[PDB]
C-alpha cells in the first residue's frame, strides 16, 4: 500500500524545538558516508554490520537480523548519514544505506528532479544524481537536503525559516515520506532522528519522483 | 595522530594588530567546531572564541568582541584569528582547541571542557 500524506498537525513544527538546529544542519552538509563495492568485514550485535572505509570503521545498523544477515559478506555500496554523539560500538555509525554492488551499476548517471514547494507553490526543481538503478531513499534524501540546506537555509544553526517539512517519494501508485524536521523541546537526538533509515528502504531511480514541500513562518 | 600547530602571533604597541594561525593534520576540521582560548600570566585559561564547522557562526568574549575575528579554512585545514586593537590585557598564550565533539554541539558558546586537544600555543605581548 501508499502510506497516506500528513495529517493536519501530524508534521513536527520547527517552531516548537527550541534547540540547535545545528545538530540537524551537520548531518546533511558535506560530511557522509559513501564506499564503493565492499563487503562487511566485522560485526557487533545480530542487525549491524561493520565496514572498512585513511579508514575508518563504520558501524551500519539495520532495523533487524534478517537485513543484516542479507548483506554479511555481500560486496555493497554504502550511502548514508552518518554520525558520532552516542556512537555505540564495542569509529562512526549509520543506518541502512546499503545495496549490492553487482548488477546494480548504470553506465551513466540517472538524474532525478526535485520539485520543491513552498505553501504549495512551486518555486524551484533541481536535479540530484545516482550511478545505482535501485537506490536507498537515503541517499536521494540526503541529495536534497544537502542542495536544500546550501541553497535554501532549510536548516540553520539555530533554527529553519521553514516552520514544517517533509519529503515524498512516489514510485507510480505507491509513496511514503519523511518528516524533515526535529521532534519538539530543546534536544536534537541524532542517533534517534537517523533511525527511520534503518529499513534500507530502497527506490527505482528510474521511476521515482521526489517532491518536497515545505511551509513558511 | 592529531595535531595543532600554532604560529604567527608577536610583539605589538597598544592599539596594533596581530594575527595568529593553526595548521590542523591527523582529522578533518570540518567535523569539528574550532575555539581560541588564552592564558594571561597568573591567570587560568580564557575562552576567546568559537566557530562552528561550517564559518557561519562565530562567537567572542565579551573582553574581545569587536577587536579580534576569528575565521577558518576546512579545505586548508587551517583556524585563524585576528587580533585588533590589542590592550596590554591582551597579552598571553594563545591556543587552538578543538571540539571533543565531531558532528555535535551540546553547547553555544562551547565550554572550556567540551574541547580534548591543544596545541603548543603562540605567544601575543603588547608591550607596556
Amino acid at each position: 500500500e501508499s502510506q497516506p500524506d500528513p495529517k493536519p498537525d501530524e508534521l513536527h513544527k520547527s517552531s516548537k524545538f527550541t534547540g540547535l538546529m545545528e545538530n540537524m544542519k551537520v548531518l546533511y552538509d558535506d560530511n557522509h558516508v559513501s564506499a564503493i563495492n565492499v563487503k562487511s568485514i566485522d560485526q557487533f550485535l545480530y542487525f549491524d554490520l561493520i565496514y572498512s572505509i585513511n579508514y575508518d570503521n563504520v558501524r551500519v545498523e539495520f532495523k533487524n537480523k534478517d537485513l543484516a544477515d542479507k548483506y554479511k559478506d555481500k560486496y555493497v555500496d554504502v550511502f548514508g548519514a552518518n554520525y558520532y554523539y552516542q556512537c555505540y560500538f564495542s569509529k562512526t555509525c549509520m543506518y541502512g544505506g546499503v545495496t549490492e554492488h553487482n548488477g546494480n551499476q548504470l553506465d551513466k548517471y540517472r538524474s532525478i528532479t526535485v520539485r520543491v514547494f513552498e505553501d504549495g507553490k512551486n518555486l524551484l526543481s533541481f536535479d540530484v544524481q545516482t550511478n545505482k538503478k535501485k537506490v536507498t531513499a537515503q541517499e536521494l534524501d540526503y541529495l536534497t537536503r544537502h542542495y536544500l540546506v546550501k541553497n535554501k537555509k532549510l536548516y540553520e544553526f539555530n533554527n529553519s525559516p521553514y516552520e514544517t517539512g517533509y519529503i515524498k517519494f512516489i514510485e507510480n501508485e505507491n509513496s511514503f515520506w519523511y518528516d524533515m524536521m526535529p521532534a519538539p523541546g530543546d534536544k536534537f537526538d541524532q542517533s534517534k532522528y537517523l533511525m527511520m533509515y534503518n529499513d534500507n528502504k530502497m527506490v527505482d531511480s528510474k521511476d521515482v519522483k521526489i517532491e518536497v514541500y515545505l511551509t513558511t513562518k | 595522530q592529531v595535531q595543532l600547530v600554532e604560529s604567527g602571533g608577536g610583539l605589538v604597541q597598544p592599539g596594533g594588530s596581530l594575527r595568529l594561525s593553526c595548521a590542523a593534520s591527523g582529522f578533518a576540521l570540518s567535523l569539528y567546531v574550532m575555539s581560541w582560548v588564552r592564558q594571561a600570566p597568573g591567570e587560568g585559561r580564557e575562552w576567546v572564541s568559537s566557530i562552528n564547522s561550517g564559518g557561519s557562526t562565530t562567537a567572542y568574549a565579551d573582553s574581545v568582541k569587536g577587536r579580534f575575528t576569528i575565521s577558518r579554512d576546512n579545505a586548508k585545514n587551517t583556524l585563524y584569528l585576528q587580533l585588533n586593537s590589542l590592550k596590554t590585557e591582551d597579552t598571553a598564550m594563545y591556543y587552538c582547541a578543538k571540539s571533543k565533539y565531531p558532528k555535535y554541539v551540546p553547547t553555544w558558546p562551547p565550554l572550556l571542557d567540551e574541547h580534548d586537544y591543544w596545541g603548543q600555543g603562540i605567544q601575543v605581548t603588547v608591550s607596556s
